Parts: structure tokens; C-alpha cells; sequence
RNA sequence: AGCGCCGUGGCGCAGUGGAAGCGCGCAGGGCUCAUAACCCUGAUGUCCUCGGAUCGAAACCGAGCGGCGCUACCA
RNA sequence: UGAUUAGAGGUUCCGGGGUCGAAAUGACCUUGACCUAUUCUCAAACUUUAAAUAUGUAAGAAGUCCUUGUUACUUAAUUGA
RNA sequence: GAACAGAAAUCUCCAGUAGAACAAAAGGGUAAAAGCCCCCUUGAUUUUGAUUUUCAGUGUGAAUACAAACCAUGAAAGUGU
RNA sequence: GGUUGCGGCCAUAUCUACCAGAAAGCACCGUUUCCCGUCCGAUCAACUGUAGUUAAGCUGGUAAGAGCCUGACCGAGUAGUGUAGUGGGUGACCAUACGCGAAACUCAGGUGCUGCAAUCU
């Protein structure tokens, strides 16, 4: 018959990698969460406890209870027409900081670095960041790049 | 053409941690040690790393950062001179002072030591550095024996105790100590008291002076050379102490150089890496000879 | 060069390899205390055999191992039974080497009846000093390749010693 | 060998092609550069196919096999 | 059916039990043939060899019944009859060698 | 085609994890003038093949080979 | 890992043949395996590697920074949460 | 390599990233172990709660992470529902 | 700069073969009364730092070394792929348009870095 259990199709999810198998490095116990940290969720194959479910597997959440060796979660989970929110207690070997968010408190501080200068000069910051603008005019010189022109190729086996 | 290596075998080899495969850590245990209790977010677990080298007696207090560790404290073997014991600077007293001394170290450098005083008069008996009420917590550090085995005697425990009497918090059971007893599961304090003398040592040397002269002048032969008798050295261990909780700060050597003087003379002994241009020449003079028909 | 690289011997581990247990087996140990001064280990079969008549976890063997000057004695003990002779092929790749005796009465050994007739399995096992890079369990290391006992230093230990010849090849 | 091939191409449904490669034989090197390659002695041959001398490796082995390649 | 499966459980249950009824009385009959009697000492033998084959056809019956045809209640009482049937079988097999095995034949010379 | 059974000595057949037997044949001797019958003995096997589990089986679990039997209905 | 083509060089105190042989930890040759370096072709239930398309989160006022208040939690500790 | 002892008994050394084992199907995972041997044990305990899977975010089954006890082990950190 | 203790990343660190290693430190090393553990003081435990040795471990270097790592406008904008057509082709499939874009291969380079504490000509 069917078979749905609680690792159906987990084979090469929770495959360890090529080369770095055995125990876990220190600093996955040594990291420090704190309600409110957004973290992504990567299962370790190596540690059976407190695993998360497949579904959950390279998904980000919020950070909201710390226990003895563990950290709720707060995930978005996508159910028939809307979200619920569903709550986890993951070890964390499965854990690690996200690095977009810690990425965005460094642009916080340089932005607040950035007002906190120019409010002494009134130099209209423009804090926000800005898309790819077209590229404006250049003048491409030919000293040492003259134009070489080419052509298409005939037709060849190479075999 | 026997002691061979594939090429696949090579490829697919996961080498283990470094310190693995040097054989120095035990990374089972580090994780059970230097893991915190998530809810205690940065409050650093604290290891009393005791270890065991030919001639010397290494104690450090040592705590976990991402980075690497870092050291509150350190007291070795080799600085028992400054406080009156030559010689046996491995034994089971030796390390009974190097644990009290670090203990005592730590408890200076964090203004802990006119509170818990430890244990002054040293008897034997088996007890914890309990917390005295209306003031701040005992400091609270746990062994790490790294790959040494634990066996009734064995003289980590020594460090252990010495650490306990210090007024340092460890926490420790007494079934490990020397004098307890297997059957009646008690510990006899006596026979730990001599041990923390060296009483263990002295009954060696007597029973040794009395038939058997040459081994105790081939061993010994520093007590000889210094008129060390056997019955002294409780009381240099007595007065050790006493000068350990006199000063336990640490007066550093004079080191009769600099950094660069020692770097200077080391940089010249050390070999170098031969570069790419010279590699290139060794091979052409290789080719030139060896396959130049001689 | 050759500061501490001398062949010493590190052990040598005597083995009886009984068809069966019981009186039998008890009797040859006996024969093995006496000899060596320690009490011996037993061996069990580590699995079912119908030709040779053995189960399971039947106590089928006995050996003991000796260090210090007691190898070396028991060993020319069996030497002067062997002739000081000995196969090339009794000697091992890496420098151990053995030899099998019977009737264990030639080693001096006072005839009792209640124990009776046993043959053993002499084994020898050579190093050099610093073998405990290998043994000791904190930064444990391998030998090197200089310092490695192999066979023909063993036979030239071997010949300089006890004046003995090997055979052929 | 093209009508051989052609009288075997029947035997086969759809359509193939028969092409004359610029390869010497059964190995991937044009006919010029084998030609050069082989003018030395960095061509060693095997049972039917052949090895060849590469720049890497110990130089022991390289100079024991090719040695006309290295009788410079 | 179910039904029809435990009737003719049932049948070959009683077949089972009145085969084994009169296989003993066989078996002490040989026993007290008084064996100067050696014509119905065989006798005996070859009319209980007929009833432990009758068992052992119903014990093949059992097998397969237990193996493949969901029994769903009665393990227990298919186990004890083939129990009792194999049980019966040494004694037969006992009587049988006892018969067979000839007074200065090499297995009787070598050990009694 | 599906389902179920069976495959063991020369033939017909038993056979449950500590592991191959029954009857008739076959061989030797005896009795007899001789042959049967009878008496005393002896030998006899790829356990259909292949793989696996088991410390181990012919047996347990799989792949086929071969031979049997049952079903194949409503128009 | 598994499947698979073809030769080459070797190894037998240790596969099966013959030959020189009384045999020999003997010799020559034949054929099988085992190893070495190559070579042809492959995998839904093989894989080092590894896309495109799809997919999660964030892009602040419920935010940031400074200072010091609560706790029976936590820390050796006005240490942290 | 070592008497009987050989293809397989027991013993010794070297190589050995797992090519073994972990009750069972297959797939993950595991090497100073999660494997093998030894020591001690009953946490396979009590009180109800929260959460994940299937999902209607119902039940059942299974599982996860804490809290309050009582315990086991260990030198201890810890681990054990 | 060397070394020791504790480490972080966990082969640029591993593996194979050689060579070298002032000082100190590690190490091998010597002993078995005591605590303790073994068939065996070999491992483990204890004692001495005394009797000795850098032989090994360890560190470093070497090798047109294996492996590993980094990069390339090297392969290759190739294979593949999102989107589009009343595009081609009997079909299989294949071109074109707007986009994304590998792996092997080849070549070149490299062969541990670093944290806390202590110590050393
Ligand atoms: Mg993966
Ligand atoms: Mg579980
Ligand atoms: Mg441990
Ligand atoms: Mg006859
Ligand atoms: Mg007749
Ligand atoms: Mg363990
Ligand atoms: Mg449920
Ligand atoms: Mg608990």
C-alpha cells in the first residue's frame, strides 16, 4: 500500500554530504539564539533527537522560547488557502543564523552612521538603497584596440 | 609494492578533527563539557583542566569562546619552587598544590578569597566548598581529565582536591580518592591525608634507607644531595601551602631575552620552502643529469 | 645510526590449542602456570565446526604471555629442544617469528600423571624501543619506517645470539 | 569499409551517416599531432591501444618508460 | 468460508485425536506383545507404521493450514495436535530402529 | 494464463534446526545336487538446480527447471 | 556501488592441463582466475559534481542607540534574559 | 607467520574511512561510537499540560521539547519519560 | 620564530618515500613499596627526573609524487533549461527569438592558517 510515515522521501535530505560525516562541530553549541533570532532550519542526519519535519527543511523562522538544549520555532506553514503558524522545539544542530539579518543590522548601524554624520552638515543622506541604474555615457578609446573583426565559422565534424 | 594507497581510497578519505588525529581531545567529551544550558545565553561554562605531562603538572581554567579558548588562569608545577617544593613535581601532593594554588589564583584575581577561605586545616575528610549565604555564589568550574582514565588514586583527583580545599566549587564524589574502601563504601581520611603530605613517598624512602641503598641513592639521590629526610617533608608541604595562600600571584620569569632575540635565532635554524623558479631548475638539473645519458 | 635501536624482546605468548574442553583443558593450563608462574586465559572457538568437533563459546584453547627475562628463559628453554635450529619460514615479515613443540616435557618440566602429555605453540614478538607510540592511548602515533623490526635484522639478532643457525630458506 | 558499413547501415532503422574522422584511429588525437607526438618518444604502445607521456608524475617512472622521449 | 475452514478444522481435529487413540493402544500392545510372539510383534509394527502415516498426512495438513490458509483462532490447538502426532512419530521411529537394528550387526557391535 | 501440490538410493515412498531412513531390489557368505524361498551380513544418495538467513539444515526463505492436479463462468 | 568490451604487463612456497621429468619451496609452454596501468559502453529504485524553472526569509516606528528600574529566572558577580 | 592444525579450530604482527555490526523490510545515521566486551541499574516511573506528522489543523497511533517530583549512572559536565 | 597545554575552521592540515631537527619543551626512557589494573607494571596506576636517547614519536623540508584546495575569456556560452510562434520536419526530433546557464576535461598556482595562556637561545 501507500507509505506516508515521518521521513518518506528523506533519503537524500538527510543524507549527512560527501566528506563530512561524523560528529559535529563545536560552534553549532556554542552559537547563543535569543527570542526574536531568525533562523534557517537544515536537519544533521547525525543527531535523531529533535529533528525537524521535511517540510521544514531549509525554511526560516523566529526565534520564541530557549530551552536546555533546544529552540522554539515559529514557522508560516501554507494550508489549503492560508498560512498557520506553527511552533517547533529543534535542537540546534539543525539551527543556524541567518546571515541576510545580521547583514541587515550591519546596514542599520552604517545607515544610522550615515544620518548621525550628515545631520551636521545637512547633506541630504539618501539613505535608501537604489536598483541597478542604467549605465550613463563613456568614451571607449582604440590606442592599443583597434576594432578586429570577425566573422562566422563554416561547418566542421570535430570528431 | 605492498604499502599502497589508492588513488579512490585517498579521495574518499574523511580526515577527522586535527586534534583527533594528533589523539589529544576527546570531542564526545569536549561537547557534554562545554555545552551551556541555552537559557544561561552567554554565561561561560567553566573547566578546570588538569593534565599530565613527564616532569610537569599543567592546571588551567579554562572556559569555550567560537574563536577558541580562553584562559582565566594557569599554574603549573614547575613554579612550586617559588613556594618551597624541589622535587617531585609530579607526585600526588604536587598536584594537591598545583590545584590549591589555582584555586587560589582564581579566587584573588576575582576578589573571591576572603570569602571562601576553603579548607585551612587539612584533614582528610571529604566535603564541598558549600555556599555561604548572604553573598555571591560559590565559583562553579568542572574537571576535564581529557583522555586520562579515572582510577581510584589516580592524581588528577589529587589536582581535584586541591582545587575543592582551595575554596573553589568542583563538583566531585569521593570514590575515586585514595583510602576508599570497596567493600565498605567509605573513604578512610587518613591514608588521604598522608597522600596529601606525601606520607606515600616517605614510607618508600624509609623502607628502601633501611635495606636496599643503591636505588635510594639512584632515585632520591636530590633529597640525598639536599639532606631531605623523610619525616621534612610534611612540613615543606605544610609550609607550601600556607605560602600558596600566602601569594598566589603569579610572578612571572624575567624570560633573559625578547621575542625577536628568540625569533632571530629560531628563524635561522628553521627550514624554508623551496620556491617554484628553483623547483622548475631541480627538475631540469634532474632531467639533465639523470636522463642527459650520465 | 644505532643509539637504543636494539632488538628486545617483547613478548612471548605460548599457546595450546586443545581439540576440546574440559579436563583436558584444565590439565594443560596447569601445565602453563607451573611454566610461566602466572595463571593462563582461556580461549573460546569463535564459531561451530563440525570437523573438528568444537561449538561456540566452548573453551577450546589456553595461552598465557610472558615479558621480561622469564620470555628469554622459557624461550632458549625451548630453543635447546629445538637445536638453535630454526626455518627462515618460522620467521615472520615483520619481524616476529615462532616455533611449535610437542611433548612439553624436553623444557625440563617433571612428568606428573594426573596432567599428562601437552605440545605448544611458542610465539615471539620483537620491537625496538618506543613500541608504546602505538599502545599508549593519548597521541597514540605509528612506528616509523627505520625504526620497523623486520626479518632479516630479527635473524641477525637472532644468529648473533644464542649461536644459532637457520635453515634453508 | 564505407560499403561495409553501407551494406550494414540497412540492417538498421533510421537514418546514419558515415563519416571519415580526421582522428588516428581509435584514439582522440588528429593525424598530425599523433604524427609529432610519435616522431618522439612519448607514445608507448599496449595491446592494441597506447599511453602516453604526461607532464605530471614522479620522474622516475616517467624516465623509465619514454626514455627516447628524454634521450634528448 | 470461514465456517466451512473451522468444520473441517473440527473434522480433522477428532480424526487427529481418534488416530492418536488408536495408535497407544498399539504401541502398549507391542509393548506387552509377549515377544516369543515375534509374527504379531511385526504385525504390530506394520499396523501402527499405517496410523502414523494417516497422522503424518494430517500433520502436512496442519502445516499448510498454519502456513498459508489464515486459521484466525486456533494456532494453539493445530500446534499441541501436530505436537502430539510428531511425538508419537519418535516412538514409532524408536520401535521401528529397535526392530530393524539386527543383534551382530556393526552398529549393535560397536556400542550397546 | 492464474492457483495449489510434488521433486530424497536403482524403483515406490518417509523425513520436525544439531541432520538421511523404510520396503523391494543390488553385493558377499551360508543352506540345497542346483535354483528360488529361507538364514547371517554389507554397500548404496549432486536430498531438482541457484542464492540467501542461521553458528549450523534436505527442512527455513527466495529465483528458475521438470511433472501433476483445480478454475477458466454470465451473454 | 552495480553492470560491461578488448587486449597489454605481471604474480602463483598457492587453479586445471601437457611437456623435460623419479621427484624437488624444479624447468618450459597452454588455459583459467587475482593484481597493475589502460580501453569501449551504461543505471527509475548508483553517484563526486550539479543547473534552469519553481521555493523560504528579510529589506525597520511593534525600529535603532544611550542611560538605569523589576524579578521568586540566571550568573562567581548589577552578570545576563 | 606458529606442533598435531589442513581451505576453515587457537595465538602473534602489519595494513585496513567502515568495504562490518547496530532484532527485523529498505533507506538514512554512527569509529577513543550509536558497533563489540565489562560494571551498575530500571527513566520501559509519577502529574497533567504544549507542540510535530497524517489532518478537518478532529480523533487514533507514533514522535518532539520543556515544567514539577522521585530515581539510575558517572569523578563530573551531563545523559536517561 | 620554535615548543607545550587548551582550542577554532576540520586534508592548502591527509597519504607514500627519504632527509634534517641549536636551545628548551614534549617524548621515548628507569623502578614496582604504596593507590590501582591486568594472563602479562605491555596498556592502565603509582614513584623518580634519577641511569640514557633524539632511534622512533613530534616539527619542518624535499618529490616534473598520489590526494586535496583555489582560479581561468580551458572546455563552453557547449550540454541542459524558463518563456514564444498558424516555426521546420510524415515522425523522431531540430533550428530561431527573449533569458538563465553547468559538470567532466585541460592549464596554471598552492600544500595549513589562526586564537588564549605559559615557556625557550
Ligand atoms: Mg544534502
Ligand atoms: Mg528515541
Ligand atoms: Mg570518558
Ligand atoms: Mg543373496
Ligand atoms: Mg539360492
Ligand atoms: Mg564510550
Ligand atoms: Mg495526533
Ligand atoms: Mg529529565
Amino acid at each position: 500500500g501507500k507509505s506516508h510515515g515521518y521521513r518518506s522521501r528523506t533519503r537524500y535530505m538527510f543524507q549527512r554530504d560527501f566528506r563530512k560525516h561524523g560528529a559535529v562541530h563545536l560552534s553549532t553549541y556554542l552559537k547563543v539564539y535569543k527570542v526574536g533570532d531568525i533562523v534557517d532550519i537544515k536537519a544533521n542526519g547525525s543527531i535523531q533527537k529533535g529533528m525537524p519535519h521535511k517540510f521544514y527543511q531549509g525554511k526560516t523562522g523566529v526565534v520564541y522560547n530557549v530551552t536546555k538544549s533546544s529552540v522554539g520555532v515559529i514557522i508560516n506553514k501554507m494550508v489549503g488557502n492560508r498560512y498557520l503558524e506553527k511552533r517547533l522545539n529543534l535542537r540546534v544542530e539543525h539551527i543556524k543564523h541567518s546571515k541576510c539579518r545580521q547583514e541587515f543590522l550591519e546596514r542599520v548601524k552604517a545607515n544610522a552612521a550615515k544620518r548621525a554624520e550628515a545631520k551636521a552638515q545637512g547633506v541630504a543622506v539618501q539613505l535608501k538603497r537604489q536598483p541597478a541604474q542604467p549605465r550613463e555615457s563613456r568614451i571607449v578609446s582604440t590606442e592599443g584596440n583597434v576594432p578586429q573583426t570577425l566573422a562566422p565559422v563554416p561547418y566542421e565534424t570535430f570528431i | 609494492q605492498k604499502d599502497a594507497k589508492s588513488s579512490a581510497y585517498s579521495s574518499r578519505f574523511q580526515t577527522p578533527f586535527r586534534r583527533r588525529r594528533e589523539g589529544k581531545t576527546d570531542y564526545y567529551q569536549r561537547k557534554r563539557l562545554v555545552t551551556q544550558h541555552k537559557a544561561k545565553y552567554n554565561t561561560p561554562k567553566y573547566r578546570l583542566v588538569v593534565r599530565f605531562t613527564n616532569k610537569d603538572i599543567i592546571c588551567q581554567i579554562i572556559s569555550s569562546t567560537i574563536t577558541g579558548d580562553v584562559v582565566l588562569a594557569a599554574a603549573y608545577s614547575h613554579e612550586l619552587p617559588r613556594y618551597g617544593i624541589t622535587h617531585g613535581l609530579t607526585n600526588w601532593a604536587a598536584a594537591y598544590a598545583t590545584g590549591l594554588l589555582i584555586a587560589r589564583r582564581t579566587l584573588q584575581k576575582l576578589g573571591l578569597d576572603e570569602t571562601y577561605k576553603g579548607v585551612e586545616e587539612v584533614e582528610g575528610e571529604y566535603e564541598l566548598t558549600e555556599a555561604v549565604e548572604d553573598g555571591p555564589r560559590p565559583f562553579k568550574v568542572f574537571l576535564d581529565i581529557g583522555l586520562q582514565r579515572t582510577t581510584t588514586g589516580a592524581r588528577v583527583f589529587g589536582a581535584l582536591k586541591g582545587a575543592s580545599d582551595g575554596g573553589l566549587y568542583v563538583p566531585h564524589s569521593e570514590n575515586r580518592f585514595p583510602g576508599w574502601d570497596f567493600e565498605t563504601e567509605e573513604i578512610d581520611p587518613e591514608l588521604l591525608r598522608s597522600y596529601i603530605f606525601g606520607g606515600h613517598v616517605s614510607q618508600y624512602m624509609e623502607e628502601l634507607a633501611d635495606d636496599d641503598e643503591e636505588r635510594f641513592s639512584e632515585l632520591f639521590k636530590g633529597y640525598l644531595a639536599d639532606d631531605i629526610d623523610a619525616d621534612s617533608l610534611e612540613d615543606i608541604y605544610t609550609s607550601a601551602h600556607e605560602a600558596i595562600r600566602a601569594d598566589p600571584a603569579f610572578k612571572p620569569t624575567e624570560k633573559k631575552f625578547t621575542k625577536e632575540q628568540y625569533a632571530a635565532e629560531s628563524k635561522k635554524y628553521r627550514q624554508t620552502k623551496l620556491s617554484k623558479e628553483e623547483r622548475a631548475a631541480r627538475v631540469a638539473a634532474k632531467i639533465a643529469a639523470l636522463a642527459g645519458q650520465q | 645510526q644505532n643509539p637504543m635501536r636494539d632488538l628486545k624482546i617483547e613478548k612471548l605468548v605460548l599457546n595450546i590449542s586443545v581439540g576440546e574442553s574440559g579436563d583436558r583443558l584444565t590439565r594443560a593450563s596447569k601445565v602453563l602456570e607451573q611454566l610461566s608462574g602466572q595463571t593462563p586465559v582461556q580461549s573460546k572457538a569463535r564459531y561451530t565446526v563440525r570437523t573438528f568437533g568444537i561449538r561456540r563459546n566452548e573453551k577450546i584453547a589456553v595461552h598465557v604471555t610472558v615479558r621480561g627475562p622469564k620470555a628469554e628463559e622459557i624461550l632458549e628453554r625451548g630453543l635447546k629442544v629445538k637445536e638453535y635450529q630454526l626455518r627462515d619460514r618460522n620467521f615472520s615479515a615483520t619481524g616476529n617469528f615462532g616455533f611449535g613443540i610437542d611433548e612439553h616435557i624436553d623444557l625440563g618440566i617433571k612428568y606428573d600423571p594426573s596432567i599428562g602429555i601437552f605440545g605448544m605453540d611458542f610465539y615471539v614478538v620483537m620491537n625496538r624501543p618506543g613500541a608504546r607510540v602505538t599502545r599508549r592511548k593519548r597521541c597514540k602515533g605509528t612506528v616509523g619506517n627505520s625504526h620497523k623490526t623486520t626479518k632479516e635484522d630479527t635473524v641477525s639478532w637472532f644468529k648473533q645470539k644464542y649461536d644459532a643457525d637457520v635453515l634453508d630458506k | 569499409v564505407v560499403e561495409g558499413l553501407r551494406r550494414a547501415r540497412y540492417k538498421f532503422p533510421g537514418q546514419q551517416k558515415i563519416i571519415l574522422s580526421k582522428k588516428w584511429g581509435f584514439t582522440n588525437l588528429d593525424r598530425p599531432e599523433y604524427l609529432k607526438k610519435r616522431e618522439a618518444g612519448e607514445v608507448k604502445d599496449d595491446g592494441a591501444f597506447v599511453k602516453f607521456l604526461s607532464k605530471k608524475g614522479s620522474l622516475e617512472n616517467n624516465i623509465r618508460e619514454f626514455p627516447e622521449y628524454f634521450a634528448a | 468460508s470461514q465456517r466451512k475452514l473451522q468444520q473441517d478444522i473440527d473434522k480433522l481435529l477428532k480424526k487427529v485425536k481418534e488416530g492418536i487413540e488408536d495408535f497407544d493402544d498399539i504401541y502398549e500392545k507391542f509393548q506387552s506383545t509377549d515377544p516369543s510372539n515375534s509374527s504379531h510383534r511385526e504385525k504390530l509394527e506394520s499396523d501402527l507404521k499405517r496410523e502414523i502415516k494417516k497422522l503424518q498426512k494430517h500433520r502436512d495438513q496442519i502445516k499448510t493450514w498454519l502456513s498459508k490458509e489464515d486459521v484466525k483462532d486456533k494456532q494453539s490447538v493445530l500446534m499441541t495436535n501436530r505436537r502430539l502426532i510428531e511425538n508419537g512419530m519418535e516412538r514409532f521411529k524408536s520401535v521401528e530402529k529397535l526392530m530393524k537394528t539386527k543383534q551382530f550387526s556393526k552398529e549393535a557391535l560397536t556400542n550397546p
